RNA sequence: GCUAGUAGGUGGGGUAACGGCUCACCUAGGCGACGAUCCCUAGCUGGUCUGAGAGGAUGACCAGCCACACUGGAACUGAGA
RNA sequence: CCGCAGAAGAAGCACCGGCUAACUCCGUGCCAGCAGCCGCGGUAAUACGGAGGGUGCAAGCGUUAAUCGGAAUUACUGGGCGUAAAGCGCACGCAGGCGGUUUGUUAAGUCAGAUGUGAAAUCCCCGGGCUCAACCUGGGAACUGCAUCUGAUACUGGCAA
């Protein structure tokens, strides 16, 4: 069980998220298995504030990662 | 490959455990030269098959006796 | 062939016969801007002629040196005395970056981008000593290539 | 500080001349360079190595406005550009917003210029900048504001910049104060400022 | 007892052009062959000729400039007692950007040149320049 | 010299130990005081320096200098110690900020004040 | 110099699993200057700082790992302590 | 971000004998005291104390402690050892280190490529986002490594002759 999560490591009064693939039974900006790209909320299309990685997550799904509010509707915003 | 060490026996005093010696080129970086690092170590017999002074192949394996993790796959030469 | 420059400066003395002489002399260099530069011990009993003096007996000297665009081709190793002279090639960005009498001795032998380095004695006196060590011991493009003309 | 201490008075204690708070008007007419800053600025020392390039420095140091701590973020800058980092070094230091402007002839003074900055006179492109330590982009849009060029500073900083010689890596404009910062300052845009042999050997310890 | 023989070589180089001979004497082998070759080719001694047919000596033919050496830069980067290999792009280059180290790799004895993009690296045996 | 020798016995670097030790590893200490002497200076320089001893809080007998002029010194006074030391005196290793905790600064000092702490005038 | 569950071999038992982990018997070895054992010191690492590099020192915050949870000790539960 | 008066509310600290940038005047007179080091001071103190002036840094400055550097100052890179510190008093010799030369072989060392792997962050290169920079950040490189795989055979080691 892997759980896809956002995890925020930007400065002060400017979110910087990081979507990425964790475990849940451990800590938020903690251990990590792997990436998956970026979450910027601050991007507003000056600079691309996502990766997607469509590619990778889809494997994980099948290998048994769980998907967060966020997450999975972050996918969502952008469709395929 | 098996992790196959070709050493040399010092120890025929046990029946099914022979003390094997290897060495392998330990480098410093601080004195910038390989030198001869030889470790013994505790390998699982079949019974004996060798004197001491017996050039010898061993390899890895299940652990199966107290500091065994090593056989005997075969006796190279009783001299060389 | 003139870029008037001092180096060092110091005194020494001589005892009379129990009054004391106190001469000054000293370090210079002239230069010329292309190297063909050297060095003179000026004395005088006095402050002045102490470079004046010095700067003659360095018309009365030369070390050739071949460079090109400021920046020496050949590493230096050399050693003579107990200083111990380095200088390795910087292309660019680098001024002299010493402190040393090898400061100035590479500047004006035409001398606008080097970076240099010595080990050993501190004793100015021969700090001069990478004259030896850097001018008279060179490799320069056309000298290894003469070895090659054969 | 900032410095903005009593200016002139450090052109005095190196001999040398610099419109920094002189007119075109007094050029040391009615005003004094070198007499004597002090009761000893009379008579000249030799001066150790150490010496030239500390006097040497603060040459330079003071016609852009630049601190220590400030300087050597620059040189950490000039030496993560490839380039000749002499050069890189005083290109930086003539890459201060404040400068620029001076350099297209808004600024009356270099430091005038920057009393502008501090306020909201300068921008680039739509964006205010008040930041003079800004390093400005290849090809910019460092104009003034609207309601800056109504004020009476403003058009009195135009009126002393004239008559120079602008050295060109930029435009230098009058229908809407508006340059371009067009290619970068180099070695042969220094007017005699070729002192980068100095400083990169006070900065290399 | 030899412990380098790649020593009596260069020693006497040095030594012998000091001497002011036109060619030296030390006993030969193979690879001692193969150096004096990457030199000479280079130029860095005159010729070479090897009398075997007997006892085996590298008769070295000395290269003078005309009075001064051509030796300022001899030594041996190696030694038996620190055996080294330097790879590919972890060789160091020599002296100068116009130095020549005799540099021996897994094909053949090269040169710090040559075997760079020659797809190699290895032991870098020496150098004269 | 040769690399095998050094293989077995390996180079020093340091030994690890202080011109000037500190005996508390720290900036600032806190001593007592345990006399209020005036000694004359180790090496001929013919003066009156004013040392004390002080027994440290956290153990350790040490002499600190005492510096400016004037003193509030007493046997049983609790100091605010400077660390480092002068030549010219043996067994100092150690001397006093005034200006810090309980004990004054200077009388009458009004430049260079910071050494031998005190206070700027209101002027 | 050190080491008796000490080191190994047989056969039982135990553990999630291999294993003196533990047990019965048997052998007398095993380990050590290529530094065991013992003592002092110290959380360890990525790394950090410094430094031209090499190196040294260092391991705060940030991350990973290990241990610890009043002190000492023990097991129970449970996928896992 | 807009407006509002009005320079308004917003400079200090250390040092200036030499190292080391930056001098004079008085007070004191080996006393007072200074002091990172070398050293000052016993009556025109460029070195003390105060002042005047100046120099460098600056909302921080200085002082201390502490690390590394400089220091090739314990030297792998990068040292000496005749007399300066520094060759056991001298032999033999086990272990260890080193190994003349020729052919053949092996490919362990080694070199190359291949494949994993070297977490991320930190670091680094280019390039974005915060008014700029600090910071934050994207991709890539580094990740000095390690092992394995497949190749190479000059040297190194192993074996044979």
């Amino acid at each position: 069980m892997v759980t896809i999560r956002l995890a925020r490591h930007g400065a002060k009064k400017r979110p910087f998220y990081q979507v990425v693939v964790a475990d849940s039974r451990n800590a938020r900006n903690g251990r990590f298995i792997e990436r998956v790209g970026f979450f910027n909320p601050i991007a507003s299309e000056k600079e691309e504030g996502t990766r997607l990685d469509l590619d990778r997550i889809a494997h994980w799904v099948g290998q048994g990662a769980t998907i967060s509010d966020r997450v999975a509707a972050l996918i969502k915003e952008v469709n395929k | 490959k098996i992790r196959t060490l070709q050493g040399r026996v010092v120890s025929d005093k046990m029946e099914k455990s022979i003390v094997v010696a290897i060495e392998r080129f330990v480098k410093h970086p601080i004195y910038g030269k390989f030198i001869k690092r030889t470790t013994k170590l505790h390998v699982h017999d079949e019974n004996n098959e060798c004197g001491i002074g017996d050039v010898v192949e061993i390899r890895e394996c299940r652990p199966l006796s107290k500091t065994k993790s090593w056989t005997l796959v075969r006796v190279v030469e009783k001299a060389v | 062939e003139l870029q008037e420059k001092l180096i060092a400066v110091n005194r020494v003395s001589k005892t009379v016969k129990g009054g004391r002489i106190f001469s000054f002399t000293a370090l210079t260099v002239v230069g010329d801007g292309n190297g063909r530069v050297g060095f003179g011990y000026g004395k005088a009993r006095e402050v002045p002629a102490a470079i004046q003096k010095a700067m003659e007996k360095a018309r009365r000297n030369m070390i050739n040196v071949a460079l090109n665009n400021g920046t020496l081709q050949h590493p230096v190793k050399g050693v003579h005395t107990g200083s111990r002279v380095f200088m390795q090639p910087a292309s660019e960005g680098t001024g002299i970056i010493a402190g040393g009498a090898m400061r100035a001795v590479l500047e004006v032998a035409g001398v606008h981008n080097v970076l240099a380095k010595a080990y050993g004695s501190t004793n100015p006196i021969n700090v001069v000593r990478a004259t030896i060590d850097g001018l008279e011991n060179m490799n320069s493009p056309e000298m290894v290539a003469a070895k090659r003309g054969k | 500080a900032r410095y903005l201490g009593p200016k002139l008075k450090l052109s005095r204690r190196e001999g040398t001349d610099l419109f920094l708070k002189s007119g075109v008007r007094a050029i040391d007419t009615k005003c004094k360079i070198e007499q004597a800053p002090g009761q000893h600025g009379a008579r000249k020392p030799r001066l150790s190595d150490y010496g030239v390039q500390l006097r040497e420095k603060q040459k330079v140091r003071r016609i852009y406005g630049v601190l220590e701590r400030q300087f050597r973020n620059y040189y950490k800058e000039a030496a993560r550009l490839k380039g000749n980092t002499g050069e890189n070094l005083l290109a930086l230091l003539e890459g201060r917003l404040d400068n620029v402007v001076y350099r297209m002839g808004f600024g009356a003074t270099r430091a005038e210029a920057r009393q502008l900055v501090s306020h909201k006179a300068i921008m680039v492109n739509g964006r205010v900048v008040n930041i003079a330590s800004y390093q400005v982009s290849p090809n910019d849009v460092v104009s003034i504001r609207e309601k800056a060029k109504k004020q009476s500073r403003v058009k009195a900083a135009l009126e002393l910049a004239e008559q120079r010689e602008k050295p060109t890596w930029l435009e230098v404009d009058a229908g809407k104060m508006e340059g371009t910062f067009k290619r970068k300052p180099e070695r042969s845009d220094l007017s005699a400022d070729i002192n980068e042999h100095l400083i990169v050997e006070l900065y290399s310890k | 007892s030899m412990q380098d023989p790649i020593a009596d070589m260069l020693t006497r180089i040095r030594n012998g052009q000091a001497a002011n001979k036109a060619a030296v004497t030390m006993p030969s082998s193979k690879l001692k062959v193969a150096i004096a070759n990457v030199l000479k080719e280079e130029g860095f001694i005159e010729d070479f000729k090897v009398e075997g047919d007997t006892k085996p000596e590298l008769e070295l033919t000395l290269k003078y400039f005309q009075g001064k050496a051509v030796v300022e830069s001899i030594q041996r980067v190696s030694r038996p007692g620190l055996r080294i290999y330097k790879r590919k792009d972890e060789l160091p280059k020599v002296m100068a950007g116009l130095g020549i180290a005799v540099v021996s790799t897994s094909k053949g004895v090269m040169t710090d040149r040559a075997a760079r993009q020659a797809g190699l690296g290895g032991e870098i045996i020496c150098y004269v320049a | 010299a040769t690399v095998n020798q050094l293989v077995r016995k390996p180079r020093a670097r340091k030994v690890a130990k202080s011109n000037v030790p500190a005996l508390e590893a720290c900036p600032q200490k806190r001593g007592v005081c345990t006399r209020v002497y005036t000694t004359t200076p180790k090496k001929p320089n013919s003066a009156l320096r004013k040392v004390c001893r002080v027994r440290l809080t956290n153990g350790f007998e040490v002499t600190s200098y005492i510096g400016g002029e004037g003193h509030n010194l007493q046997e049983h006074s609790v100091i605010l110690i400077r660390g480092g030391r002068v030549k010219d005196l043996p067994g100092v290793r150690y001397h006093t900020v005034r200006g810090a905790l309980d004990c004054s600064g200077v009388k009458d000092r009004k430049q260079a004040r910071s050494k031998y702490g005190v206070k700027r005038p209101k002027a």
